[PDB]
């Protein structure tokens, strides 16, 4: 049995939305949003 | 061909004359031996017990289950066990049958 | 991206097919069966697996044992590397 | 009052002063973040708490004679 | 988060309390699996529950729909055009008392 | 948009009780329900009914 996420999309959008209204690419890219967000919080 | 009977309904009430109606099918199984303390007739012989429950099943429709049919020690517990109603409505029907406040209303889907 | 934007067709299992439905039957056979059959004769499968379990290593050695010599040249001499690489693996060397 | 004011040392007698209020809501605060920055990979760690509320109208305030 | 979300300040709806008090919330939706087991509590609700609470507000209409549903779901609406759904998934019956309570005292 | 009439889990004769009862008055239903009976509603409806002869 092979085991693959498959909802790794909604794990982002989690980090993601609290990063719209950051500036630059920290508002979209992954990796850099969630270091702004820890940040944030 | 057979034709399968139509489905049975569950609901039953007791009969206000259960306990005559008993005391008259005891008669007949156990004799007028003992009509003293016919409720207290031991029910361990199975073919006395077989031809009561079978009566009572046949006349009043309701059978004792295979889960309760060791629970009928005597005849007291027979009578027990007919003086319980049973109810065959669906849940719908009866949380309906239950007065419901003007601002309840129940939506059945099924 | 990376998601599939229709539904996948719907997954239709059939509870009640014949094996299914006979799923478990003769498990007992022996407790049952004046013990003539244990249960582990039931089992389908690999010769070198039938009745028996163990890691690995343990699988590896026994099917070299059991089908050895009739495994092809290619796959046997995996299987000589693969308990090699296991025996040091599983001794802690 | 526009041109007179009373003070308490500390309180204002029960007497001298009424003030009244209704319950209308009975509610939760939004969700507060807390984040503590330890040694470890934070964001999936966040928590989250609600503070029950509680909003009350003042529907009046009457003073009654008795300062003398 | 607060520069992350949205705000507002602290408001009643129609002056409520001024003159009398009226209960916000008018409608509960329930949607409950007769068959299912996340729908166990809010069947139980439906059962020894909701027609106390129907009572005692006679102001909410309640509608529960008994259909199959893998998430059973209690629709809150109020007076000012609020809707609120929520889930009562695998919830049992003080869990889903707490939050009709709950849904009942909001604005 | 459209009317929470159309809409799913809607009963009038309950919408109409919780009405008063909300307010803490005793409405008649009978007078109740008329207020809400306007005058352009009576004429669309009959010209509905009309168009799609009953």
């Amino acid at each position: 049995l092979r085991n693959r996420v498959t909802d790794r999309y909604f794990r982002i959008q989690e980090v993601l939305k609290h990063a719209r209204h950051f500036r630059g690419r920290k508002n979209r890219c992954y990796r850099l949003a969630v270091r702004t967000v820890i940040r944030a919080f | 061909i057979l034709v399968c009977p139509p489905l049975r309904s569950r609901a039953y009430t007791p009969p206000e004359d259960l306990q005559s109606r008993l005391e008259s099918y005891v008669k007949e199984v156990f004799g007028s031996s003992l009509p003293s303390n016919w409720q207290d007739i031991s029910l361990e012989d199975s073919r006395l017990k077989f031809n009561l429950l079978a009566h009572l099943a046949d006349d009043l429709g309701h059978v004792v289950p295979n889960s309760r049919l060791h629970q009928m020690c005597r005849v007291r517990d027979v009578l027990d066990f007919y003086n319980v109603p049973i109810q065959d409505r669906s849940k719908f029907d009866e949380l309906s049958a239950s007065n419901l406040p003007p601002n309840l209303k129940i939506t059945w889907s099924y | 991206i990376g998601i599939r934007l229709t539904l996948p067709p719907p997954k239709v299992v059939d509870r009640w097919n014949e094996k299914r439905a006979m799923f478990g039957v003769y498990d007992n056979i022996g407790i049952l069966g004046n013990f003539e059959k244990h249960p582990k004769e039931l089992i389908r499968g690999p010769i070198w697996l039938r009745g028996w379990k163990g890691n690995e290593l343990q699988r590896c050695i026994r099917k070299r044992k059991m089908v050895g010599s009739r495994m092809f040249a290619d796959d046997l001499h995996n299987l000589n590397k693969r308990i090699r690489y296991l025996y040091k693996h599983f001794n802690r060397h | 009052a526009d041109n007179f004011t009373l003070l308490g040392k500390p309180l204002l007698g029960k007497d001298l002063v009424r003030v009244e209020a209704t319950v209308i809501e009975k509610t939760e605060s939004w969700p507060r973040i807390i984040m503590r920055f330890r040694k470890r990979k934070n964001f999936k760690k966040k928590r989250i708490v609600t503070t029950p509320q509680t909003v009350l109208r003042i529907n009046s305030i009457e003073i009654a004679p008795c300062l003398l | 988060t607060a520069r992350g979300t949205p705000s507002r300040f602290l408001a009643s709806v129609l002056h409520n309390g001024l003159g009398r008090y009226v209960q916000q919330l008018q409608r509960l939706s329930f949607s409950v699996s007769r068959d299912g087991a996340s729908s166990r509590g809010a069947r139980e609700f439906v059962e020894r529950e909701v027609i106390d609470f129907a009572r005692r507000n006679p102001g909410v209409v309640i509608y529960v729909n008994s259909r199959p549903c893998c998430v059973p779901r209690v629709v809150a609406e109020y007076l000012n055009g609020a809707v609120r759904e929520e889930s009562i998934h695998c919830k049992s019956v003080e869990e889903i008392s707490t939050l009709v309570q709950k849904l009942a005292d909001q604005s | 948009p459209v009317r929470r009439s159309e809409k799913p889990n809607w009963d009038y004769h309950a919408e109409i009780q919780a009405f008063g009862h909300r307010l803490q008055e005793n409405f008649s239903l009978d007078l109740l329900k008329t207020a809400f009976v306007n005058s352009c509603y009576i004429k669309s409806e009959e010209a509905k009914r009309q168009q799609l002869g009953i």
